RNA sequence: UAUGUGAUGGAACCUCUCCGGAUAAUUCUAUCUCUUCUG
């Protein structure tokens, strides 16, 4: 028998699969050739052994490094949209 | 009896058919549909036709009937009734409440549309809005009363109580009531949850269902218990002012405390009209409900604010805790007032706090033979109360004989409980299959809960004298008190004969068992040796501090070391409480890193404090060992490899069952070998049972009816696999060799963590090859393969624990 | 459970304690991965 | 269909059940460590799929 | 839409309890229909 539980929520849909982002490094940490080659060397030993974000099973794929709003924090409830033609 | 007169009784929802005798259709169906029909054959009966005054086409003035009816027969005969009567006439006035106000909430929801086009129409709409709140009103009562019998599962308090706390609060105050406001707020605080924020302040709650309350005429204070709970109220209410701080005046502080009194006291009782005193034959005095329950509260403001004595409620005050058992409030309302004055600092708490605690173990003592305590929500902080006050007034005496006297009463208090482990409700609740008379203390426990004035109940060898040694006897003690956590080791001094007081911190100690534990886990089971690096720096901080135990050398070589005889008695006796019975505490390595405790002082442990007076008899039979071993078919290499002992003069049982060990019981050899492998339980300790060819379990060992006789017990079961994992340090388990100790057994070595065969193998040679006065000799000589430098001689050699008696001990 | 049936155990987890748990239940789903499934060759609604 | 069976929920009583709530009271817990857990030596060396 | 010397939340089975059951011969005779004109 159940003793306790809680509420989840869940998203299957295709579309909302691929996440994008980005790592951004001063010139200090840039100090030369070899420190960022190395540097480079273990970030993608560890993100090949990432296996599993936020719930759900994924895989990263790291590019190439090369570069040069409100959330209404006041009182306020909404909920229970229902569904249309309802 | 003015009412419907067709159930059979409150407690039982049944009918014994004569519903049909009414003309009432509605209350008919209502008592047919939401009741119990009884009888064992089926009913068929019907009304007659073409009557008139209509059906009046509802149910909900019936439904508000019956639940009023069920309201107040709990409230009347509620102590007589089991827990299951109770429950079930709850959990059916709830139901019929629950449609009421459903039905009423949608009546209003559709009628107020309507009546948004009558212009602002105040009619019979706000006479249905008060009906709602009153219906509302009474779900909160019986929500309240639903949630203060909820049966404790578990070690913390059950989630089921905290929701129907919340609704009932919840209710309550969309309701416009303030007295069960003020009562759900009192629950809520005595549950230690806080939930409640700035805006649902407690004391907001009481000054609300206290401001402009008077006796009076009121209806609703005419009964003796709504006054109970306004003193109880009022009580809480100058609690709260006066830890504020902000009410700090040198005169209000008595002040509010006579007023409380005076309204406690006779309020000018004036219309008797001296009524000649007629000599009314001395009547027993027959003390009402009333003072039944509040001789707590005069007690308690008797101690706040009385000049004088305050004994008479003392008096009635015991025989009440006495009586009643530890699942009523008023154990934990105590606690929490001598918790309270210990804050303050009124010598009343120390000279109240010994005599709960004597109290208290005289109504625990009143258990089964099993020796079992049950666990009390608040039991460990009234231990630490009377520990705390026994040193305190130690340390304030002035003559050296009462020094060592209370010292030897904190002793006997810190004694009281080390040995009878609390099992949480469930889990004896479990057990008690067994035995009717378990059933019938759970069932009078469980009847217990709630409330006061419970017919039933009203109805109805020195330990500390002289220890005799010339050892040192090292007894451990822990402090787990919110505020004021610490720890204490009281060292008694077999030369001096005077006990010895300090203070010292566990918490580093904790920390390091906490990561050894789980390295040591988390390790396959064949490379349980990587532990060692963890083992030395575990040994390193107990060292550090516990160095205390090292000062004693310097007094011993001040005592023999100058005379002539050297090699005095250098025995030590520990007593292990707490989480410290799994650390080598022998193991202990000097500040400077260079001395080991183990190579100076022979340690053995005890599980409590020796007081029996009766030395072992001689075993009746001289056999020489009994090696009992079993094992699966996977680790055959343990089989294989022990031969040594074969070779030696056994009887071998291999694939041996728990009557194998039950008959070498009955004839009890000089020494005995159980080598097996062991299984913990996290719901019962007495459920660790030994993985022999069938399931051994410490129930079926604790019961045996024949004792052994001066039996050498070689346990190959370690502990750390026997015994759940040790998760916050508080910790309340018995182990194998505890039990073994009351059979009158010599002495049991096992082992603290796996030891590979090579040397369990060595040691059970050396034992075996070991005469029979020189044998603690051979036993102790496993000094030499200890040595800092290699910390495998150190993770291999430091498990072996040895339970010495000490009666036997320091005897030549 | 069926591990827990196996190894003969009776581990709850408590929910948030102040260590974790420990025991072989809990060493060993810490390192177990499991991915979610569909239904492969169906897609009608269900029975009643 | 749900529309229709609120309907009758509704409109007809007595058609179905309603003891049904019973040991249930959702529960969330949290807690933050008060000792440093340490550190360990042991890392996995296998993956299998 | 983070803030950085510290995230076992893969750290939790919507579980448990309930005969789509009960009652009924695939049988069989009395009319149907309202305005007629002095008879
Ligand atoms: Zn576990």
């Amino acid at each position: 028998k159940a003793e306790d539980f809680f509420n989840i929520w869940e998203i299957t849909d295709g579309a909302w699969k691929i996440f994008r982002g980005e790592i951004q490094v001063s010139d200090k940490g840039w100090s030369d050739e070899e420190n960022f080659s190395k540097f480079l060397t273990l970030l993608k030993g560890a993100s090949v052994l990432v296996d599993k974000i936020s719930g759900g099973l994924c895989y990263l794929t790291l590019d190439k490094p090369e570069l040069a709003l409100e959330p209404g924090d006041d009182a306020s409830v909404l909920e229970i949209s229902r569904p249309p033609y309802w | 009896s003015s009412a419907f007169s067709g159930l059979k009784i409150p407690e039982l929802s049944v009918d014994p058919a004569e519903v049909f005798k009414s003309d009432n259709p509605q209350l008919v169906s209502v008592l047919l549909d939401e009741f119990e029909l009884q009888e064992q054959r089926p009913f068929f009966s019907g009304l007659i036709p073409e009557k008139q005054i209509n059906i009046a086409l509802k149910k909900s003035p019936q439904l508000k009937k019956l639940a009023c009816h069920l309201l107040e027969a709990y409230e009347i005969n509620g102590r007589r009734w089991k827990h299951a009567d109770r429950r079930r006439v709850l959990e059916k006035a709830i139901r019929l409440l629950e449609k009421v106000s459903n039905e009423l909430k949608g009546d209003i929801q559709k009628l107020e549309n309507n009546v948004k086009e009558s212009g602002k129409d105040s009619e019979e709409l706000n006479k249905t809005r008060e009906k709602h709140g009153e219906i509302l009103a009474d779900m909160g009562r019986a929500y309240l009363h639903r949630a203060k019998i909820i049966r404790p599962k578990g070690f913390t308090i059950p989630a089921k109580k905290k929701e129907s706390l919340r609704k009932a609060l919840d209710f309550c105050k969309e309701a416009k009531a303030r007295h069960l406001a003020g009562l759900v707020g009192l629950e809520m605080d005595r549950c230690d949850m806080s939930d409640f924020d700035s805006e649902n302040s407690l004391e907001k709650l009481l000054r609300d269902a206290t401001t402009g309350v008077s006796l009076s005429k009121d209806q609703y204070y005419s009964n003796e218990y709504r006054k109970a709970e306004y003193y109880q109220m009022c009580i809480r209410l100058a609690e709260i002012e006066e830890d504020k701080h902000g009410a700090t005046d040198e005169g209000s502080e008595n002040n509010r405390y006579k007023r409380l009194e005076g309204i406690l006291g006779p309020k000018k009782s004036q219309g008797k009209k001296k009524g000649k005193k007629n000599k009314k034959k001395k009547g027993t005095n027959s003390k009402s409900a009333l003072e039944k329950i509040m001789a707590f509260e005069k007690f308690k403001v008797a101690v706040y604010l009385g000049e004088g004595k305050e004994k008479t409620h003392w008096n009635d005050f015991s025989e009440f805790l006495m009586r009643y058992p530890f699942s009523h409030p008023s154990w934990e309302d105590s606690v929490r007032f001598l918790r309270r004055l210990y804050k303050k600092g009124n010598d009343k708490w120390r000279e109240l706090s010994v005599a709960l605690w004597e109290i208290a173990k005289k109504n625990s003592a009143k258990t089964s033979s099993i020796h079992l305590r049950w666990y009390w929500s608040r039991q460990r902080d009234l231990y630490d109360l009377a520990f705390l006050s026994a040193l305190e007034q130690a340390d304030i005496a002035e003559d050296e004989s009462v020094r060592q006297e209370k010292l030897r009463l904190a002793a006997k208090v810190a004694d009281s409980a080390k040995n009878r482990p609390a099992l949480t409700w469930q889990a004896m609740e479990q057990m008690a299959d067994k035995d009717e008379a378990l059933k019938k203390e759970i069932e009078n426990y469980a009847q217990a809960l709630g409330g006061g004035y419970i017919e039933q109940f009203e109805k109805t060898d020195d330990i500390p004298d002289d220890l005799k040694t010339s050892g040192l006897v090292v007894q451990f003690y822990l402090v787990h008190l919110k505020d004021y956590e610490n720890g204490y080791a009281l060292i008694y001094d077999g030369k001096t004969k005077k006990w010895s007081c300090e203070m010292f911190n566990f918490f580093p100690i904790w920390e390091k068992y906490l990561q050894w534990q789980s390295v040591y886990f988390d390790l396959p089971a064949n490379q349980k040796e990587e532990s060692a690096d963890q083992l030395k720096a575990l040994c390193l901080e107990l060292g550090r501090h516990l160095y205390f135990l090292f000062d004693f050398e310097e007094n011993r070589k001040a005592h023999e070391k100058n005379q002539d005889t050297a090699k005095e008695n250098w025995d030590m006796l520990f007593i292990p409480h707490d989480f410290l019975h799994r650390v080598p505490i022998h193991g202990a390595i000097k500040k400077n890193g260079t001395n080991i405790l183990l190579k100076k002082f022979n340690c053995t442990y005890f599980p409590t404090l020796p007081n029996a007076s009766i030395t072992p008899e001689s075993p009746k039979s001289d056999n020489v060992a009994e090696l009992i071993e079993y094992f699966s078919e996977h680790e055959k290499d343990y089989s294989e490899y022990f031969d040594k002992i074969e070779h030696i003069f056994d009887k071998k049982n291999r694939a041996a069952t728990s009557q194998d060990l039950l008959d070498a019981a009955i004839s009890p050899p000089r020494t005995l070998t159980i080598y097996c492998h062991g299984q913990s339980d996290v719901n019962n300790p007495f459920y660790s049972r030994l993985l022999l060819k069938d399931k051994l379990e410490l129930i079926k060992l604790a019961t045996l009816q024949e004792h052994y006789s001066g039996t050498h017990i070689f346990l190959g079961a370690c502990e750390t696999d026997l015994m759940p994992p040790l998760s916050a340090p508080l910790d309340e388990q018995l182990s194998m060799a505890a039990m073994f100790l009351q059979k009158g057994v010599g002495s049991v070595l096992g082992t603290l963590w796996e030891a590979y065969p090579r040397a369990v193998k060595d040691i059970v040679k050396n034992i075996l090859s070991a005469d029979d006065t020189q044998y603690f000799e051979k036993l102790f000589s496993l000094k030499k393969k200890i040595s800092v430098n290699q910390k495998k001689s150190l993770y291999y050699y430091l498990c072996f624990k040895l339970y010495r008696s000490f009666d036997q001990i320091g005897k030549e | 459970r069926d591990i827990k049936v196996v190894l003969d155990n009776k581990c709850r987890a408590e929910l948030a304690m102040k260590q974790p748990c420990s025991c072989p239940v809990c060493n060993l789903m810490k390192k177990i991965t499991i991915r979610d499934s569909f239904s492969s060759n169906y897609a009608e609604p269900p029975k009643i | 269909g749900q529309a229709l069976y609120l309907e009758a929920k509704k409109q007809v009583p007595n058609q179905f059940s309603s003891e049904r709530p019973v040991g249930a009271t959702p529960a969330m817990e949290v807690k933050t460590p008060e000792h440093d857990p340490g550190r360990a030596a042991q890392g996995p060396r296998y993956e299998w799929l």
